[PDB]
């Protein structure tokens, strides 16, 4: 078999800068196709025969190699460009390379908190939902703990994170903790606290179950 | 302009077969062959065949021994594939693509077929609204929902800007969780509607949800 190997799996660019990824092949080649993908949507074909350009691409995007070694290059990077590409050839298997997920760096943005209590539908079927949205910042890791009065919460919440925004290029995360509507009930204070790099001081957001 | 149809979503029962379509347009529907491409998440892209339509030629990706039934049928412009015995390495999105004009890459993309295999019955969402209080934040909580996927909008289409659609979340329950939201100003929330639109046709649900102020009855005004 020939086989596609991508490097890096996973890199990072600030605006203007020159980026260049590669997929290189375990024997020769003579050409590699590259197509971009953003999260949940059907792969755009990107560059063809190894430097050619798909009709819609910016001529920023350049593309080029032989034999052995083929690259992917941006002249300067720009937010809409951050998405996974994968370099794919015909006479090697598995046909596609691995990708390589190409991400925007940028300035640091602190997250907007928000707290959601349990909807009063949702009480009258059986269990409770607190929602905490931390929106749109940079980078990615921040950390959530879910304060139900005194206590800590461990091992009853779920967190959830979008891709990398084209506008902006932050994100958003979204925390579910899940306690029935007893355990919801036999309780007052519920807070959400928030950590991350662009926040000097930790944020909380609060609400207390029968109150306004 | 070209452009391929798929099949909605699906659920099967492990060792049984699924049989997805791709409908083709705007171009010599024998002139082209359709490919068709598999991917799960962490395993990216990997090619499953082709068919030439209604050349009689076909061709199996090794992987797959027989499994995958490339057919076509030239005068209703729609190819098929149907996979023969089904574990849950099948669970993923499934696409057709129609190589270029003159050049062997995938240059027309389909929009993706989710298949998900599993003995687990069917289940349409409960969705609960994410009421502002206080640049304030709404939203609508997609829960308890199976199989994959769900999708969300606001004002039927109409509002996307600062519009937040998070990935499911697969929860302790074997049922799956997810959540949309929307910024907007404040100074809105008086007189400006917000209703979020959930369809998920594994159950043929549809709902759409007002998300409302839940401007309780122990305060004063605004």
């Amino acid at each position: 078999q020939i086989v596609l190997t991508q490097s890096p799996a996973i890199m990072s660019a600030s605006p203007g800068e020159k980026v260049t990824m590669t997929c290189s092949a375990s024997s020769s080649v003579s050409y590699m196709h590259w197509y971009q993908q953003k999260s949940g949507t059907s792969p755009k074909r990107w560059i063809y025969d190894s430097s050619r350009l798909a009709s819609g691409v910016p001529s920023r995007f350049s593309g080029g190699g032989s034999g052995t070694s083929y690259s992917l290059t941006i002249s300067n990077m720009e937010a809409e460009d951050a998405a996974t590409y994968f370099c794919q050839n015909w006479r090697s298997s598995p046909t596609f390379g691995a990708g390589t997920k190409l991400e925007l760096k940028r300035t640091v943005a602190a997250p907007s908190v928000f707290i959601f209590p349990p909807s009063d539908e949702q009480l009258k079927s059986g269990t409770a939902s607190v929602v905490c949205l931390l929106n749109n910042f940079y980078p990615r890791e921040a950390k959530v703990q879910w304060k139900v009065d005194n206590a800590l919460q461990s091992g009853n919440s779920q967190e959830s994170v979008t891709e990398q925004d084209s506008k902006d290029s932050t994100y958003s995360l979204s925390s579910t903790l899940t306690l029935s509507k007893a355990d919801y009930e036999k309780h007052k204070v519920y807070a959400c606290e928030v950590t991350h790099q662009g926040l000097s001081s930790p944020v909380t957001k609060s609400f207390n179950r029968g109150e306004c | 302009q070209v452009q391929l149809q798929q099949s909605g979503p699906e659920l099967m029962k492990p060792g049984a077969s699924v049989k997805i379509s791709c409908k083709a347009t705007g171009y010599t529907f024998s002139t082209s062959w359709i490919e068709w491409i598999k991917q799960r998440p962490g395993h990216g892209l990997e090619w499953i065949g082709e068919v030439l339509p209604g050349s009689g030629k076909s061709n199996h990706n090794a992987n797959f021994k027989g499994r995958a039934t490339f057919t076509a049928d030239t005068a209703s412009n729609t190819a098929y594939m149907q996979l023969s015995s089904l574990t849950s390495e099948d669970s993923a999105v499934y696409y057709c693509a129609r190589e270029g004009s003159n050049n062997n890459a995938l240059a027309y993309w389909g929009q993706g077929t989710l298949v998900t295999v599993s003995a687990a019955s069917t289940k349409g969402p409960s969705v609960f609204p994410l009421a502002p209080s206080s640049t304030a934040a709404l939203g609508c909580l997609v829960k308890d929902y199976f199989p994959e996927p769900v999708t969300v909008s606001w004002n039927s289409g109409a509002l996307t800007s600062g519009v937040h659609t998070f990935p499911a979340v697969l929860q302790s329950s074997g049922l799956y969780s997810l959540s949309s939201v929307v910024t907007v100003p404040s100074s809105s929330l008086g007189t400006q509607t917000y209703i979020c639109n959930v369809n998920h046709k594994p159950s043929n649900t549809k709902v759409d949800k007002k998300v409302e102020p839940k401007s309780c009855h122990h305060h004063h005004h605004h």
